[PDB]
């Protein structure tokens, strides 16, 4: 019963609380194995709210957000609006992948019905200003990943992969 | 000020007509030009900087609304500016130092002159050290039989670059020096790719002499022909006059116009610079001004790298 | 704008490859490979585009729209294509090695030259900042390598001497102390001098003679003998997919391309001479 | 690369065609060529070099009209048992080894001039067996061709 | 799937087979064998195909249509073939063993290296992608073998030491004493390292000096003496037969392939060199 | 029926038998015996075929055309040979 | 409209009686076009019972019956023994294809239950003995393609065709 949850990787700190459990299920797929963040999950056709960060649906395929798929629950007592969907696990648009997938995985997505007020202008947003990347690591890559300063030494690689791999889409609304 | 067009791979600049399967019982073929006509470079730079509701039927009025006075094109291998030189159907890339004594070499008497032009186009020629036509035969396969179709075979003689090579054009404008520098253009035909490099490079222009080198095809007003083809030996020393098509425009999907021109590498005498001005009307001036703008009527002193338009 | 994004990839040969050109070279071969200006094997962009196009039109026989948009149309009704291939330049050909004074046993290594890495750098740097991808970790390694140009360099190992292709004795040298290898394999890589490289490489290329037999007497037919030239298994070519941005690329380069590993290149596939593998430079 | 080898297959030779006269142990040189080459590139250079030196003694007229082909021309290596006519192939290998700097004429000359040093010469070769077998490959196949052509 | 059917098979030599080599590089042997890019022996799929084709054209004279369809027309081809052969990798060559420490003594063993399983694995993955077949047993055995790369091992028999081909001493480890033999046979399989495996293999090959005797004098003719390289009996190769669907491929794969067991590859047939057996991996696992 | 006839047979050595392998350098013995792929003696089918063919060519000076057809022509081979000898396995040695 | 039925071509007799609907609609699938027969059907895994010629269904995919496809319906009273089937016409193993076809069909094939009391050893039969060739050309082809012997001197051509094209497997019992 190892269901997963997606966490987008922004620079605007609308990511206050993500998962109540650091591990939950035993196995974790997005592993940093002395080459960088691997098996990262990229979800297209969507974007992220700058404020109150969530997966806002557009229809344009050129819009996408990249984030981590990790085993954990979103408090298990809230978020009826979350996209709770089970997949045959050969459809996940993984990139820089080096691990395998277990043929059936249940994913939770932070979802919010978009708007009823105006059209959405979107914008590419790269993760930059490493003073934010350090924060991101200390916020999720230290809460989930306890590996901090234990066996891995190249924290700078963990930073710089975020400096190039993650590039999401915003709405400015 | 200067623009280097560095090809990433062999390029195809066709020069003649149909390059597609039209006769059911014959292959097609084509052959590349060694130096792209300035219409090509003009169209490339225009493609980089485009606005989608301007012109629609002119293809150069709106193009000249974007470009500066483009100056002619030639090779640069390692800081070694190679320059085209054309005899009757002979085309050679000669370095600079072999153009100084050139006007005197064609005014020498018979055997000296012929020996000189021979060693120039044959031994002091450097085309075949930098570029060799690389033929590329292709086919079309019909999925029904997984075999070649009914003679859907074509041989396109490409342009292979045996070493690091660029094309050198100079452009007056400077606001563009940043909007094209580092652009991976679709330079040339057959869906090839080149890369642009820009750096300010002072070049002297306002210079007058007796003999010039056509760095770019010198267009003719299409009425001065009878006034020109009769006394051709009085305007060009060596080279090649020909009827060329200005190309193929994208916004209208039309083959551009056809003009008699004096091809690259030809040596024109000074008596032509005024002649065209003497033999051009007031509105054909307004058209050939744009033609010179996109880079056509470019000249160069045989003694020094000193470019010069004609109607300008 | 107009090639806003780029994706390079390695074309790793799974079987031998033949990509013909007719009888296009002055050689002892009747059916040579597709040569460069430097005589090194290459895969023309036409062949690469056509092969991948034909493959995708049958491996996704519903995306005809997307593939026809990106990789262009066939019938006369057309429109500007919006994804192009660069000619596949040879990267590293395999080579049999008999190492002298090395206890790390190696029966084969990859072999490059400096001519080849020059062109690979030409491709890689022409995209690095020109487009919006981060391949510094590779362009800088190749720059490190080209810094040592003129002498036989061994990467990611220490051999100091070897016999390549059973005919060529070379004396190597470690690059600095080690460079993180640029291929998931464990095989060493040698960047030989351009003079001996084009001999080791022309020694790696397979050049077979084939025969056409008269069935009723199992003897060769007169004029029934020719010679071909395949490029060895495990060879590696390098090229880039250059794509414009028109909302089909966002689909092509995202789900069609994510699914491609193996395609068929060039002819003679009944002899099994076309299978190849595409690794995208994303590792 | 080994284009100079096809001239060395002559300037080393200087004669093994009637210096090896009498058509006996002369026409045995094709056997040398083919068999020895095949065995050098299946067994090894060492197992063959031992087998070759065994058919040619040290410090005798063999050595005399073997080193004589280092600074002279007329060396009629006559003798029915292939022992003066077996040093043909031994000289073939040695001339290449010296004129390609694989081993130096200093060490070789001074080595085949007293019994103490033949052991060291053979050990030196043992240390250079792969290099020698790889380099001398074409130079020897050229003589395997020259035999079946001329000899 | 790009391919309708994909049939991997083994090629057990029944007699010493000699598929001649095409190359203008001058080598030692007059008639060498076919080498791959690693110097090992191989059967270039052109030879595989041209032999199996001419065999089937006689053994099934009522199905010349199916054969001509899947293996290409002979004289006036108006179409491409639908069947493909992949070059035959050497899988395991036999070598004479002299045991040191083992309960049951052997006199020959099967010798394979790792640079060969690393090509069989390429083929298996490449074909599981371009087909519907997912050869889980071959792959799940070969990856377990390759996990122990870098050390000579024995798959089943417990040897720990041996002298292969009477010149190479090797010290062997065991895999799990649970792996069922890749092929089904009683002889062990040694997965040697590659530098030593190369020499063991090259010792397994059979070079044969032959002559042409004058009938009159019973002495060799002036020229008739050449060498000739073979590959031993019991040698196992590996190839794959692949096909796109045409309803004559579905009949090829179901009538022709279920009745191919013995073919005559290579040349030197008049002297018994070439009879070879085909085992279809769908069976042997 | 890829083969018209198949005729397995035994080869009983009346006298001692020497079919030679050829010289070597690691030979241990000047003139050795042909060997199997696994060390036992054998007769390579080329020796068998040439021997039997040269015997037949003089013991049957009128079937010479049938011999040439089945065992391959000598002068101008326009064709393969319908005959096929398999290498002689050792069956039993006297001890 | 267009619903065909399969007339197999063995050497044996009792063929021209299969349908009193000898032409049916406009044309047929098998198209003798003065250059050779085209679009011949092949039924695999079925063998003919020479006595009252009809396809006994075996399982060996080597056993097959080649014959022509013609538009019709069995004799107005059968189809109690004729196996009937509706096929998209791309699932039709045709040989010597010339054009493209209806893309949906319906076929009657003469059928005979296996008779499991009789071991179905099967013998590959061919067509020769120009007597048989001619009593085929006339007794089946004239009735369906009356254009035979009308203008075409290609009685020789279709003679060679039906001698070099049709074979079948029979129970030989």
């Amino acid at each position: 019963s190892t269901q997963r949850e997606y966490v987008f990787i922004p620079i605007t700190n609308s990511i206050t609380i993500d998962v109540k459990i650091t591990i939950g299920g035993s196995d974790h797929i997005t592993n940093i194995d002395e080459r960088g963040i691997h098996n990262v999950l990229v979800i297209t056709g969507y974007a992220v709210d700058e404020k109150n960060g969530r997966l806002v649906p557009t229809l344009d395929p050129c819009d996408y957000v990249k984030g981590i798929l990790v085993a954990g629950t979103p408090q298990q007592a809230q978020s009826n609006d979350f996209l709770t969907l089970k997949l045959p696990a050969n459809k996940l648009y993984l990139i820089r992948k080096k691990g395998n997938i277990s043929d059936d995985l249940k994913i939770y997505i932070p979802y919010s019905s978009p708007d009823a007020r105006n059209s959405m202008k979107t914008k590419p947003v790269s993760i930059s200003d490493d003073t934010i990347v350090n924060n991101i690591i200390k916020e999720v890559f230290d809460k989930i990943y306890n590996i901090t300063q234990k066996e891995k030494v190249k924290i700078e690689k963990v930073k710089e992969d975020i400096k190039e791999l993650f590039s999401y889409y915003a709405l400015e609304q | 000020k200067r623009v280097l067009i560095k090809p990433l791979e062999p390029l195809m600049f066709r020069s003649q007509g149909e390059f597609e399967p039209l006769i059911t019982g014959s292959h097609t073929a084509a052959q590349s030009l060694i130096i792209p006509r300035p219409s090509t470079i003009a169209g490339m730079l225009g493609y980089i900087l485009f606005n989608k509701s301007s012109g629609t039927g002119d293809w150069l009025s709106d193009l000249t609304n974007l470009l500066a006075t483009i100056y002619g094109t030639f090779i640069e291998t390692n800081g070694e500016y190679l320059f085209p030189l054309r005899m009757g159907n002979h085309l050679a890339l000669v370095d600079q130092q072999h153009l100084i004594n050139l006007p005197t070499l064609l005014e020498k008497e018979y055997e000296r002159r012929e020996k000189g032009i021979y060693e120039l186009f044959y031994d002091k020629n450097k085309l075949f050290q930098i570029i060799n036509h690389q033929d590329r035969i292709g086919i079309s396969i019909d999925k029904s039989t997984r075999t070649v179709k009914e003679h859907y075979l074509y041989s396109a003689r490409y342009l292979a670059f045996k070493k690091e090579v660029n094309y050198v054009i100079f452009i007056d404008n400077d606001a563009i020096s940043d909007k094209i520098n580092g652009k991976i253009v679709n330079f040339g035909g057959e869906n090839r790719i080149a890369k642009l490099e820009v750096d300010d490079y002072k070049v002297d222009t306002s210079i007058e002499e007796e003999y010039y080198l056509a760095l770019s095809p010198i267009l003719i007003p299409d009425e001065a022909l009878d006034n020109f083809l009769d006394n051709i030996s009085d305007y060009v020393a060596m080279g090649k006059v020909d009827k060329i098509s200005l190309g193929f425009d994208i916004a209208n999907t039309k083959r551009k116009e056809m003009l008699t021109a004096i091809l690259e590498g030809s040596i024109v005498k000074r008596s032509i610079i005024d002649f065209i001005k003497n033999e051009i009307k007031n509105d054909l001036r307004y058209r050939f001004s744009k033609y010179e703008k996109i880079g056509y009527n470019t000249l160069m002193s045989l003694c020094k790298l000193a470019l010069r338009k004609i109607l300008s | 704008p107009y090639y806003a994004f780029a994706e390079p990839f390695f074309i790793h040969a799974i079987t031998h490859l033949h990509v013909g050109s007719g009888s296009s070279v002055e050689e002892e071969i009747a059916l040579p490979f597709q040569r460069d200006e430097l005589g090194y094997p290459t895969i023309y962009a036409s062949s690469l585009k056509g092969a991948i196009k034909s493959f995708l039109l049958k491996e996704f026989p519903d995306k005809r729209d997307v593939i026809y948009k990106v990789l262009g149309e066939d019938e006369n009704p057309e429109e500007a294509s919006l994804g192009t291939f660069l000619d596949a330049i040879l990267f590293a050909i395999p080579s049999r090695i008999i190492e002298i004074d090395s206890a790390k046993p190696y029966v084969w290594v990859y072999v490059t030259t400096y001519e080849l890495l020059k062109k690979v750098k030409l491709y890689l740097d022409s995209i690095s900042q020109l487009s919006n991808a981060s391949f510094s970790n590779l362009k800088n390694k190749i720059d490190t390598i080209l810094a040592k140009e003129g002498k036989n360099i061994t990467l990611d190992s220490d051999l100091k001497s070897a016999i390549l292709n059973e005919d060529f004795y070379v004396e190597l040298e470690a690059l600095n102390n080690k460079i993180p290898s640029i291929i998931n394999a464990g095989v060493p890589l040698l960047v030989l001098e351009d003079s001996i490289g084009r001999e080791v490489i022309n020694r790696s290329l397979i050049r077979v003679r084939r025969i056409r037999i008269d069935r009723d007497k199992k003897v060769v037919e007169t004029g029934g003998l020719w010679s071909e030239e395949y490029v060895p298994m495990k060879t590696i070519f390098f090229s880039v997919l250059l794509g414009k941005e028109s909302k089909e690329s966002a689909i092509f380069a995202s789900c069609i391309l994510r699914n491609l590993r193996y395609v068929i290149l060039g002819g003679k596939e009944t002899i099994g001479k076309g299978i190849v593998e595409l690794r995208w430079v994303k590792d | 690369l080994y284009e100079e080898d096809y001239k060395l297959a002559l300037e080393a030779f200087k004669k093994v065609f009637n210096a090896l006269t009498h058509y006996g142990a002369k026409q045995a040189f094709r056997s040398r060529a083919r068999d020895l080459v095949e065995e050098i590139y299946n067994s090894g250079f060492i197992p063959t070099f031992f087998y070759i030196i065994s058919k040619a003694e040290l410090n005798s007229d063999s050595l005399d009209s073997l080193i004589s082909l280092f600074s002279s021309d007329n060396a009629i290596l006559r003798g029915s048992d292939e022992n003066v006519s077996y040093s043909a192939y031994l000289f073939i290998i040695l001339y290449y080894l010296i004129k390609r700097g694989i081993i130096e004429q200093k060490f070789l000359i001074q080595a085949l001039r007293c019994e103490k040093t033949r052991l060291d010469l053979i050990d030196k070769l043992y240390n250079l067996a792969p290099i020698i077998s790889a380099k001398i490959r074409t130079y020897l196949l050229a003589i395997k061709r020259l035999s079946e052509a001329l000899i």
